[PDB]
């Protein structure tokens, strides 16, 4: 029952390379994909020579990051016809990625992808990695997602996705490319989850003690919170077994769609010896706000799902009596429609990456909340797109690259309705 | 017609031409259509011996055309300084404001030519003469962030 | 990735040469061709404004164009002159005599096919160009004229590429005649109309800078050239080595330009310095200067204006954390000073290569509505001017109509309206 990742841009290409690193080390897989010892068979498939070759797609409209890919560490990992590139990038326009520039690639990429799926047995669907701020992440994805709803109409389309931090940024129209994407992408995707990367960020600076975090900082710690939700995919799972539970237990409606992730414990490795976290401490780490992937207050809104997920040395009474002790608290309110907590365990620790920054632990947690508070997170970008389309702000660079002008308040009042979606429940 | 043959002759520099066509005749204050005078286009194009022989035969030093402009303001313009000099020695009127309310000071100022508005200040220009929109030369060089003009005013 | 620069007129051709010197030096290429560097940064984007012919020579992708010939003579007899590919000398004969209407209309037309099919050539080579790079002066009249003729016939053929001007503002400090500011309105006019970026370089504040700043009593081109090419490296900083921000024609006036026809940029940099002078500034110093009017490279105030946009890149080995917190703190206490609808309008770039001789540098792009002071500086001049008819018959000899020479003025004036508009104008 196979899933296929895919990667756009650089912030999609970059993020894929940790997820595909830990990936590799969690199942024994060396970088030119010999195993020395399946679960792991719905994300690799196997050559006739013990070769395991991730089920993985990387697209970019100029070269420069993947062709690191192609020449790095894990340039014989990959299948070298799904590492993907145009010459001339979308110049953090979503109107170049979407209309001119992408389209000039977008057959050549749904003809490799197909070749993948022929590969399968059971395609469950596609896991779908990028960010909102660039051209490529914002309308690549925003074209290929459109049309693999088109020729995958039964699959699931999960994503992951970057939502911008003006401390952390390439471009002034990032609101705009996030706005246009959202729009588009928002009937195509069954489940997303985005990751703020301030928050990530400070993170990083807070827990890890680095004081200068880089990407690869940032995109190895996503990748343990990737990891931690598609492990259940990789792995015997009884919780979240194939993809179309992501939307059963966590999207009750289809639009309301975005979980917020929380992982605890995140440990610098230079504390080897920290003393272990005990399973209702990291529990508890999990509705503390700074933990959590989206800068956003889970106490001014409303739980409508909430699934646990936990990796290591992990008794279910000991989840239980930690899940009994936080219910009690006034600040996690559910909605009244909902029943409650999703709890699944799987009993490896997670894996440490050589060159990683985090300290080996015996127990972690991974927490998906559906909480109407993440609304906040869509009334920042809101607001700043608002500020500049008032005076029609850059706009002119969309128009001239094959988008029309409306699409800008179509978008926007898509997004005022999603707003007004998590209002009303 | 001379007048016309003066004008050109004035305008082009030849000075030979000038001297034969005024030996016979010619109106040295001829204007073509605009009221432009053979003194106003040997000062506007730099035909400083011209602008002397003229001078000496009986141009008026401040005739205006139609738009008011004097030969001082378009020396003055131009940047022509000897010209501005032998106007002012021949009584040119340092003050002449034309239809725009330009004095030669505004323009020299406008444009840039420092020597010739300290030589304008020094005969008595007018540093609160106003243009039709209310600007000194003072005011110019403060707009426009021309800071060794505005000096040169204050001087 | 590639850029076809080309260098038109006779400051053209001087400010160009010494760019293709500076940044020669900086990618260690030297007067040949050949590679002596000491890093790999240095050739990593070589590409961008290098061919590599055979052998691993490097040869600039610049084509050099005169009227005069006295300049490519001058240009061939510079420390680097040898190495521009021959072929990519377009010359004629006569001169413009700093009439524009010559330059675009006359000779520069008949010059201009020839120097067009240099193009073609260079573009056809490119694995993927990235567009065009112009330096010339306004206030000439082959630079100027036959600039702007060749931006049109350029824009036409490449309709989809960059067009990046760097142009030479005229002023009566270092003026030829009196013909520049009807030269300069000409040209502003279709800089308005066909170029995606153009950086506003002004004589007044060049001469003002030496004069003023560095104390220099009579100041020469190559004093003001100096300050040209120090710029332009600072400026072309993020295309020529690896980085995040800004690294593409096309992504800079993204970030830069809001409205299209707003895209004149105000250059600074620091530390200013002479030929030949010689302790680094901080962080804070060259944070502080960078955005000072004394260190702009247009005569304009920017405290009088609001900024729409701004790119910094700092140049040296320096702290990461400094440069966050220095351009951060510039915005918060000079918040009125930006625009508030549009957020985070401000983006900083680090390059670990410092510039010739120095340690540490730091280069501001401004998108400022003060730049209007320069433009109504322009037009007061060309008012004056063309109030008395001064010197037109030169333009109209040639072909040229009055008409043309209001159409350029209302349009000058509409572009200072439109400053102005954006100046004012709220979040409300
Ligand atoms: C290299 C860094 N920073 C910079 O190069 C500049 C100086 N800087 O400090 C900025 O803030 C601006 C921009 O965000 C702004 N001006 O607002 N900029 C371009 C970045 O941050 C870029 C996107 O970050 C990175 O490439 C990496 C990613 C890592 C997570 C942190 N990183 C940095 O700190
Ligand atoms: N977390 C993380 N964010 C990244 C990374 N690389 C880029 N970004 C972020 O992604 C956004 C910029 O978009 P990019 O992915 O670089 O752009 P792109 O998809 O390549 O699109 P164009 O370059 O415009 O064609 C910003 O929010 C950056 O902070 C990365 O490796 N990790
Ligand atoms: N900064 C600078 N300005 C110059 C240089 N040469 C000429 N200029 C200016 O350019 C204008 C004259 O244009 P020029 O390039 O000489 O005329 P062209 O050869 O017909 O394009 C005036 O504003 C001069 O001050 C130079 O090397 N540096
Ligand atoms: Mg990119």
């Amino acid at each position: 029952r196979e899933c296929i990742s895919i990667h756009v841009g650089q912030a999609g290409v970059q993020i894929g390379n940790a997820c595909w690193e830990l990936y590799c080390l969690e199942h024994g897989i060396q970088p030119d994909g010999q195993m020395p010892s399946d679960s792991f068979n719905t994300f690799f498939s196997e050559t006739g020579a013990g070769k395991h070759v991730p089920r993985a797609v990387f697209v970019d409209l100029e070269p420069t990051v993947i062709d690191e890919v192609r020449t790095g560490t894990y340039r014989q990992l990959f299948h070298p016809e799904q590492l993907i590139t145009g010459k001339e990038d979308a110049a953090n326009n979503y109107a170049r990625g979407h209309y001119t520039i992408g389209k000039e690639i977008i057959d050549l990429v749904l003809d490799r992808i197909r070749k993948l799926a022929d590969q399968c047995t059971g395609l469950q669907g596609f896991l779908v990695f990028h960010s909102f701020g660039g051209g490529t992440g914002s309308g690549f994805t925003s074209l290929l997602m459109e049309r693999l709803s088109v020729d995958y109409g039964k699959k699931s389309k999960l994503e992951f996705s970057i939502y911008p931090a003006p401390q952390v940024s390439t471009a002034v129209v990032e609101p705009y490319n996030s706005i246009l994407t959202t729009h588009t992408t928002l009937e195509h995707s069954d489940c997303a989850f985005m990751v703020d990367n301030e928050a990530i960020y400070d993170i990083c600076r807070r827990n890890l003690d680095i004081e200068r975090p880089t990407y690869t900082n940032l995109n190895r710690l996503i990748s343990q919170i990737v990891s931690s939700i598609t492990a259940s995919l990789r792995f015997d799972g009884a919780l979240n077994v194939d993809l179309t539970e992501f939307q059963t237990n966590l999207v009750p409606y289809p639009r309301i769609h975005f979980p917020l992730a929380t992982y605890a414990p995140v440990i610098s490795a230079e504390k080897a010896y920290h003393e272990q976290l005990s399973v209702a401490e990291i529990t508890n780490a999990c509705f503390e706000p700074a933990n959590q992937m989206v800068k956003c207050d889970p106490r001014h809104g409303k739980y409508m799902a909430c699934c646990l997920l936990y990796r290591g040395d992990v008794v279910p009474k000991d989840v239980n009596a930690a899940i009994a002790t936080i219910k009690t608290k006034r600040s996690i309110q559910f909605v009244d429609w909902c029943p409650g907590f999703k709890v699944g365990i799987n009993y490896q620790p997670p894996t440490v990456v050589p060159g990683g920054d985090l300290a080996k632990v015996q127990r972690a947690v991974c927490m998906l909340s559906n909480t109407t508070a993440i609304a906040e997170a869509w009334a920042r970008l809101d607001h700043k797109f608002d500020l500049m389309y008032a005076k029609r702000a850059f706009v002119h660079w969309y128009v001239g690259e094959g988008m029309e002008e409306g699409e800008f308040s179509e978008a926007r009042e898509d997004m005022a309705a999603l707003e007004k979606d998590y209002e009303e429940v | 017609d001379l007048g016309k043959k003066l004008l050109e002759a004035a305008r082009a520099g030849q000075d030979d031409e000038v001297r034969i066509l005024m030996a016979n005749g010619a109106d040295v204050n001829a204007t073509d259509a605009s009221g432009l005078t053979p003194l106003h286009l040997a000062a506007t194009y730099g035909h400083l011996e011209i602008v002397e022989v003229l001078l000496k035969h009986g141009a008026d030093v401040n005739a205006i055309d139609i738009m008011g402009s004097t030969p001082l303001h378009l020396a003055a313009l131009i940047g022509h300084l000897e010209i501005v000099e032998v106007l002012l020695k021949h009584g040119a009127d340092v003050n002449a404001v034309d239809t725009w309310g330009d004095t030669p000071l505004h323009l020299a100022a406008i444009m840039g030519h420092l020597e010739i508005v300290e030589v304008l200040l020094k005969h008595g220009a007018d540093v609160n003469a106003q243009d039709k929109f209310g600007k000194t030369a003072f005011d110019i060089s403060i707009d426009n962030g021309n800071e060794d003009l505005a000096e040169i005013l204050q001087k | 990735r590639e850029i076809v620069h080309i260098q038109a007129g006779q400051c053209g051709n001087q400010i160009g040469a010494k760019f293709w010197e500076v940044i020669s030096d900086e990618h260690g290429i030297d007067p040949s061709g050949n590679y002596v560097g000491d890093s790999d940064l240095q050739l990593e984007r070589i590409s961008v404004y290098y061919n590599e012919a055979s052998s691993h020579k490097y040869v600039p992708r610049a084509i050099l164009v005169d009227l005069e010939p006295g300049t490519m003579d001058s240009v061939r007899s510079g420390a680097f002159g040898h190495l521009f590919r021959p072929d990519n000398f377009i010359f004629g004969q006569s001169g413009a005599g700093n009439n524009w209407a010559k330059g675009h209309y006359t000779e520069g037309a008949e010059l201009v096919d020839s120097v067009l099919d240099v193009v073609r050539k260079e573009c056809e080579n490119c694995d993927c160009l990235q567009g065009f790079q112009l330096t010339h002066s306004l206030g000439g009249g082959t630079g100027s004229g036959m600039g702007t003729l060749l931006i049109s016939k350029v824009r036409e053929e490449y309709p989809d590429r960059i067009m990046n001007t760097f142009s030479v503002v005229p002023s009566p400090k270092v003026s030829d005649t009196v013909v520049e500011p009807y030269n300069a309105t000409l040209s502003i006019h279709q800089l308005v109309e066909n170029t995606d970026e153009t950086y506003c370089i002004d004589n007044e504040a060049l001469y003002d800078i030496c004069f003023r700043t560095l104390k220099l009593a009579t100041p020469t081109y190559g004093d003001l050239n100096h300050l040209v090419s120090a710029t332009m490296s600072g400026v072309t900083t993020s295309l020529r080595f690896p980085g995040q921000l800004n690294a593409d024609l096309r992504k800079l006036a993204v970030n830069m330009v809001p409205f299209p026809r707003l895209h004149f940029f105000m250059p600074g940099f620091a530390p200013l310095t002479a030929r030949g002078s010689q302790r680094a500034l901080t962080v804070p110093e060259l944070t502080q200067q960078m955005f000072d009017a004394k260190n702009m490279m247009a005569a304009c105030d920017p405290r009088h204006g609001r900024y729409l946009t701004v790119a910094t890149v700092f140049r040296g080995r320096m702290s990461m954390k400094e440069v966050d917190e220095q351009m951060l703190a510039i915005q918060s206490k000079n918040s009125s000073y930006f625009v508030e609808w549009i957020p985070n309008n401000v983006k900083v770039a680090v390059c670990d290569i410092p510039p010739r001789g120095l340690k540490m540098s730091s280069t501001f792009i401004g998108n400022s509505t003060a730049i209007q002071e320069l433009f109504k500086r322009i037009s007061e001049q060309f008012t004056a001017m063309f109030r008395r008819k001064a010197f037109l018959h030169w333009y109209t000899g040639e072909g040229m109509d009055e008409m043309e020479f209001t159409e350029a003025e209302s349009n000058m004036n509409d572009l200072v309206s439109e400053y102005q508009q954006y100046q004012d104008a709220t979040a409300e």
